[PDB]
């Protein structure tokens, strides 16, 4: 396999720091989280590095958060548990990630780009040639990833009588795909997320901002 | 050189008065009737000249704009007089292509720049619209007069003076485009058809009507990607017609 | 330089294996026919040398030019006296055929990217043959000067003309008649209904 479970409840009783800090600041704390399982898991067992390269670890355990209803402006990019039914799913995607590019008029390759999903890859230029023309994607070495989103709207028995269900879009990726089936129940810790391009709304109409939420442990 | 070839070769073929030949009759008649159109059988020209006969199947655009050359050439012989009006003559083709026979269904890219016979049911047409040749244009500020030949549409004179087209001293030809779909009665059934589309000039656009059972004889071209720093590599092929008949 | 090799090896795989000349004699006869294709069974060139099969199924990009510049060139040396008029060597396509048992179209995901796949499925849709041009010449708007035998890469995937003239920038286009293509197609593929899990949507290809 390539993630791992990690529960809140022992990660508080033990440091209570790391528990502080998480929800806070999810995505530094969990990319150092990654690097220290990946590290502990290469000290058990050499042969992984031809295996598999990275680790994710996962929260499982979480006090219970507000409902699909109470997210709002205080819970900008915070660590939430939500709990809903799938309405729809996407399927599996291939996404980019270390992308080397192919240059146009000479043959070299360009080096590896981290693929951020806030805002898509732009290089620079080539080192040799020092051209700024277009590029194209190796895809012989290029590396890529699972993609999945899905679509979630409260349970009709818990919604209030005299008003509607609302829904909320989330993001799976790696292992986390083709997890859940359409109309099932699930829950989910995620992060509350804002910063990628395109999410404010410029063109016409009021000044009004897209929120979508980044997932990384499901239960049933 | 060889295009030269070629042209001796269809000046040739024509000059048959004196072996039985049948040609003579038919370009006097052609001046009679006030024609410029011309139906040769391939057959005969098979039988007189194979290798003619394969360049032109295998080749058409320059063994066409030779055979043009050299019917221009003997129009002029028999009578410049009626070549004056007209600019170019036009050519028809007629007999059995045997292999080159090919149904909306059977045409493929192994017939790009031949000529092919096709059977088909006209679906779509078009409006008649004329296409520019030549244009006239007057300057009334110095009375100056300006010819533009087409194969950018001016409007000013180089002291920036206006200028006023002529409609009526300009050159315009007719154009059409249809449609053609395999025959039903032909396809296999449970599939869809595939049609092939045609472009009409001079006489022969109004030949053709939708809901009818025609076979047209032209040649087979690709369309170049339009203007573009990037191109999908992918051309559009379009029948451009020489001759349709009414089975 | 090694990919030379490789179609070196290549062509003798295919003027060498056996007892009658099954490959030698399919590509003569399917040249002298005039259907300029041939099937070669995977488990021939494993039984002939494992190391270019074993390479096939990891990088058939590069490979299968070398194996069709291969057959091009067999079928050159076994027609030495062809007809007068066909001196031109036609080009010949390489298809792929093997006994091994298929997979299910759900287990496509990142890992196989750019490897060889095999899938069973239902064909819904078929759209019209069209044409694709593999070589190409542009011409500049100014000087007229002209690229000819421009080569294009197979597949979904474009090309972009030169913006510098060796004049106006972007001053080439292109010459319709002098061009060379293929015929393509598309599909659409659908999950086997034997095989979709119960309660659950198809997916397509
Ligand atoms: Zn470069
Ligand atoms: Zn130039």
């Amino acid at each position: 396999r390539e993630s791992l479970v990690v529960n809140y409840e022992d990660l508080a009783a033990r440091e209570h720091v790391l528990a502080y800090f998480l929800p806070e600041a999810p995505a530094e704390l969990l990319q150092i989280f990654d690097e220290a399982a990946l590290e502990v898991v290469l000290a058990m067992y050499p042969k992984y590095d031809r295996i598999t390269n990275h680790i994710h670890v996962r929260i499982s355990h979480l006090p219970l958060v507000e409902e699909l209803r109470s997210l709002r402006q205080l819970h900008l990019n915070q660590l939430i548990r939500t709990s809903g039914v799938v309405t729809s799913c996407t399927g599996v995607l291939p996404q980019l990630s270390m992308v080397k590019y192919n240059c146009n008029k000479c043959n070299f390759v360009l080096g590896p780009f981290c693929q951020s999903q806030n805002q898509e890859v732009k290089p620079g230029s080539c080192p040799e040639c020092q051209s700024a023309g277009p590029f194209e994607v190796n895809m012989e070495e290029t590396i890529y990833q699972n993609y999945q989103r899905i679509r979630i709207q409260e349970s009709p028995g818990k919604v209030a009588a005299g008003r509607l269900p609302r829904s909320k879009d989330a993001i799976l990726l790696a292992d986390l795909v083709d997890s859940c089936k359409p109309g099932d129940e699930i829950e989910l810790t995620g992060i509350y997320h804002n910063n990628y391009d395109g999410s404010l709304n410029t063109a016409n109409g009021f000044p009004v901002f897209a929120t979508v939420i980044l997932a990384n442990h499901v239960a049933k | 050189v060889e295009l030269r070839e070629a042209q001796r070769d269809y000046l040739d073929f024509l000059d048959d008065e004196e072996d039985q030949g049948i040609y003579q009759s038919k370009v006097r008649e052609l001046i009679s009737d006030n024609q410029y159109r011309l139906i040769v059988n391939v057959n005969d020209l098979r039988r007189k000249n194979e290798k003619r006969a394969n360049r032109l199947l295998n080749n058409a655009f320059e063994e066409l704009v030779a055979f043009q050359r050299a019917l221009k050439d003997f129009v002029a012989s028999i009578d410049a007089t009626y070549a004056k009006q007209y600019e170019e003559f036009y050519v028809g083709l007629e007999g059995s292509f045997g292999s080159k026979h090919v149904s909306p269904r059977t045409l493929t890219s192994c017939f790009l720049s031949c000529v092919v016979c096709v059977e088909g049911i006209v679906t779509k047409c078009s409006l008649v619209r004329p296409k520019v040749v030549r244009s006239v244009h007057y300057c009334p500020a110095t009375k100056k007069t300006i010819e533009r030949r087409y194969s950018v549409y001016p409007t000013k004179d180089e002291e920036n003076n206006p200028l006023e087209t002529e409609y009526g001293l300009s050159v315009y030809k007719d154009h059409q485009t249809i449609t053609i779909q395999e025959m039903p009665e032909k396809a296999p059934a449970g599939q869809l058809p595939r049609s092939v589309d045609v472009i009409l000039d001079d006489d022969l656009v109004d030949k053709a009507k939708p809901g009818d059972r025609v076979q047209v004889v032209g040649t087979y071209r690709c369309l170049p990607g339009k203007k573009g720093g990037y191109t999908s590599g992918t051309f559009r092929t379009v029948l451009i017609a020489c001759n349709v008949k009414q089975m | 330089a090694r990919k030379s090799q490789l179609q070196r090896r290549f062509k003798e795989f295919l003027r060498q294996y056996r007892f009658t000349f099954k490959y030698r004699d399919e590509l003569k006869r399917h040249y002298n026919l005039g259907e300029y294709w041939i099937e070669v069974e995977m488990e021939d060139l494993a039984s002939f040398d494992e190391d270019l099969a074993d390479y096939l199924y990891k990088q058939p990009a590069e490979h299968l030019q070398l194996l069709e510049e291969a057959a091009k060139e067999v079928a050159d040396e076994v027609t030495r006296p062809r007809p007068s008029g066909e001196e031109v060597l036609q080009d010949i396509q390489v298809m792929l055929k093997s006994d091994a048992s298929p997979s299910s179209i759900r287990s496509l995901k990142s890992d196989m990217m750019s490897h060889l796949v095999k899938i069973p499925g239902i064909i819904i849709a078929a759209s019209a043959v069209r044409a694709k041009a593999t070589r190409i010449s542009i011409q500049c708007r100014s000087c007229r000067n002209t690229l000819t035998n421009i080569a294009m890469r197979p597949g979904l995937e474009g090309y972009a003309l030169p913006r510098k003239c060796n004049c106006p920038l972007d001053p080439y286009f292109i010459m319709p008649d002098k061009c060379k293509c293929v015929d393509f197609q598309t599909l659409k593929l659908q999950e086997l209904p034997d095989a979709v899990p119960h309660g659950e949507m198809p997916r397509h290809m």
